[PDB]
Order: C-alpha cells, then structure tokens, then sequence
C-alpha cells in the first residue's frame, strides 16, 4: 500500500525548506 | 471583498514604506523553552515581563545567515511581517537586533502544528480538511492581492490556535514582487514544476502548493514522494498523480485542477483568478464570510492545559544565548 511504502520511507519527519 | 482588500493594501502600504524598526529590547523577557530549531537560530517560548505575556520568540544568528547567503531573504520577511494583518497569519508583536542575533516576537500559539496531529491522526477528513483548505484560500487572496509572495506552505508552517483555525508561521522566502522570479526554495514535497525546471515564476507556485497540501491531508500522505529529493523532482515534473479510492470525485477534479502542470489551465491562475477555486464544487458547503470570521465550528481544538505550557510541540535540546561584544554584520542588517 501507498500508505506503508509512506509510513516505511525517510521522509515521514519534519521536512526542511531547501534553497539557492 | 473587492473593498476589504482596497483597505488592507492601504492600510499594508503604509507599514511597507515605513517599517517599525527596535521595538522592544532582549532584557525584557524571560526565556523558557524551545518550541522549533532551524539553520540560523531557533524559536523560544518567552515571557513578557512587564505583561505576563507569553510569545514565540525567533532568534537567527545573524553570521549564520550571512553564511547561508539568506540576508535579503530575512530582510523580506521582518518587513512583510511587519506590515501584514491577517487571522489567519501568525502576528510579530516586537522585532529587535542586538550585535549577534536578529529577534522577532511572535503571538505563542500553543496547539502546536497541524503536520504533528495530521502524522499522529494518520489522514483528515474531507470535511476536516476542507475546513482548514478554505483558510489557506483566503489567506493566499489576501497575500497575493498585495503582491506578496509566500513559498512555504506544508503542515509543519499551519500552526493550530485555541479555536482550532490555522496560523501560517515562517515567511523566510515571502517576497513581494510584481513580474516573476527565479530563487530555487520552498520544500521538495511542495515545488511547483515551473520551480524544479529553472524557468522564471509567480504566484501560481502557492496555488500548485495548496493542491500538495490539501493531497496531504486527505490522503495521509503527498502525491510525489521517496527517499531522496531528486526522485521527488522527477515524479513532480512527470505530473503524474493518483488518488486514494476514498477520494471523492469532486476532490479528485478540484486536486487535477490546481497540481496543474500547464500554468494556462492551473486553478488560481486564470481570468477568474481565485474564483474559480471558491466557486469549485468541492468547496460548495463553505461559508467563506463565516470561516473569515471565524464561527464556523472546528473539526479539531488543541487539549489546552495553561497560557505557557509546551506540549503540543517537540523537545529540542537546549542552547544558551550568547550575544558578543563586538557587533556582526552591522551594514547587512542596517534596516532591521
Ligand atoms: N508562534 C509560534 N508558536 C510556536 C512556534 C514554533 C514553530 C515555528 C515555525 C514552524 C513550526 C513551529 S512559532
């Protein structure tokens, strides 16, 4: 499910703003 | 409408050309805790003294940012900050600098931000998520009328107040600009197309970022992610998206409509402008005067436990403020 591939990723925390 | 948003450009222009600048003085309040960290300071829950008013105070490191190449980006945002008045905009009470770091004194708004409840919830409602949608859509109208920018939404921006409504915080990128722009920034998740591809772009960026949220909270999860920000690009810019079977077909037409890659046919972006969204069928059942004015009833109100009390944020390690001797960067800031 799209929700486990989700839940088991790297990117469930915080997100950072990225720039330049 | 028309005549609320004549007197808010007013009323913006004014605080514009003439920025409050040292309006209050670090000595007068009491640090107590950290409620966010960031790559030029943190943001520490803080006690007005003379008040007994608590607030969020946002302090960057100003060598930091001098380092980072953020300078004009931080500028813009005081002075923006500033001269905006807005519900649904978290208020700066008081800006100061000192000879290490620039400060500025948000409202506290304590129930913490909507990504925490969102993750721990699991996925909102559509009701749920339309009521906090229509927010964002009013907050965008006002933003945008005055040229402003915003370039940061996501949940982790949407803190959650008393009364349950939203309170957009960080407006580190918000530039106020009339013809299109080019800086790389915002969150990977969030970029519209036009960004990731280098090409100049508008306002439109914030429309495409409202269809990623509005995915995000009804689904649980975004439309484009993985584990590493170069594949999140490449699914962004294929414009590709599929919908949980439990999104309603209105939600789904709304969703194609503003994750629109063809900026002559993205939602927000057209001769009806943000009619177009107001008048979808998915937002049929909001009361925009109601939301506005804030009695509609929420989905959702914060466990509140007293005036200053921190749980409805993380724990982060704490820093003492040092302030040095010598003054940093005075010519960079001058105007701060
Ligand atoms: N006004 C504020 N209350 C709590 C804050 C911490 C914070 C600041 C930015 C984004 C998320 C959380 S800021």
């Amino acid at each position: 499910t799209t929700y486990a591939d989700f839940i088991a990723s790297g990117r469930t925390g915080r997100r950072n703003a990225i720039h330049d | 409408v028309k005549e609320f948003l004549a007197k808010a450009k007013e009323d913006f222009l004014k605080k514009w050309e003439n920025p409050a600048q040292n309006t209050a003085h670090l000595d007068q309040f009491e640090r107590i805790k950290t409620l966010g960290t960031g790559s030029f300071g943190r943001v520490m829950l803080v006690k007005h003294m003379e008040t007994g008013n608590h607030y969020a105070m946002k302090i960057l490191d100003k060598q930091k940012v001098v380092k980072l190449k953020q300078i004009e980006h931080t500028l813009n945002e005081k002075r923006i900050l500033q001269a905006v008045n807005f519900p649904f905009l978290v208020k700066l009470e008081f800006s100061f600098k000192d000879n290490s770091n620039l400060y500025m004194v948000m409202e506290y708004v304590p129930g913490g931000e909507m990504f925490s409840h969102l993750r721990r919830i699991g996925r909102f409602s559509e009701p749920h998520a339309r009521f906090y949608a229509a927010q964002i859509v009013l907050t965008f109208e006002y933003l945008h009328s005055l040229d402003l920018i915003y370039r940061d939404l996501k949940p982790e921006n949407l803190l959650i107040d008393q009364q349950g409504y939203i309170q957009v915080t960080d407006f580190g990128f918000a530039k106020r600009v009339k013809g299109r722009t080019w800086t790389l920034c915002g969150t990977p998740e969030y970029l519209a197309p036009e960004i990731i591809l280098s090409k100049g772009y508008n306002k439109a960026v914030d429309w495409w970022a409202l269809g990623v949220l509005i995915y995000e909270m009804a689904a649980g999860y975004p439309p484009f992610f993985a584990d590493q920000p170069i594949q999140i690009y490449e699914k962004i810019v294929s414009g590709k998206v599929r919908f949980p079977s439990h999104f309603s077909s209105d939600l789904k037409d709304l969703l194609r409509n503003l994750l629109q890659v063809d900026l002559t046919k993205r939602f927000g972006n057209l001769k009806d402008g943000v009619n177009d969204i107001k008048n979808h069928k998915w937002f049929a059942t909001t009361d925009w005067i109601a939301i506005y004015q804030r009695k509609v009833e929420a989905p959702f109100i914060p466990k509140f436990k007293g005036p200053g009390d921190t749980s409805n944020f993380d724990d982060y390690e704490e820093e003492e403020i040092r302030v040095s001797i010598n003054e940093k960067c005075g010519k960079e800031f001058s105007e701060f």
